[PDB]
């Protein structure tokens, strides 16, 4: 259990960087790389828990 | 596994092609990346 608490750790660490980059690049601005903010072009993106 | 290469597959599809430009066109050489069996450049 512990090993899998660990393994866990690491993997939400890593998402929880995604979340911060997608905010930061989607939400409060407009992207200009496809694929990135979801599929086709970008308009906007909101963010909800 | 199944699900994330079915994503990555998605996202890499483009919506446009040319394959006419892979040998029929331009001066450069770059026909290792040609699909002609198999269907593999």
């Amino acid at each position: 259990f512990v090993s899998q608490q660990l393994v866990r750790s690491e993997a939400a660490a890593r998402s929880s960087q995604l979340v911060k980059d997608k905010v930061n690049e989607c939400v409060k601005s407009q992207s200009s790389r496809n694929g990135f903010c979801g599929q086709g072009t970008h308009i906007v993106s909101f963010a909800v828990n | 596994q199944d699900d994330a290469t079915k994503s990555l597959f998605e996202s890499i599809r483009v919506p446009q092609s040319a394959p006419l430009m892979a040998s029929l066109s331009g001066d450069y050489n770059l026909s290792l990346f040609e699909t002609p069996g198999n269907y593999r450049s």
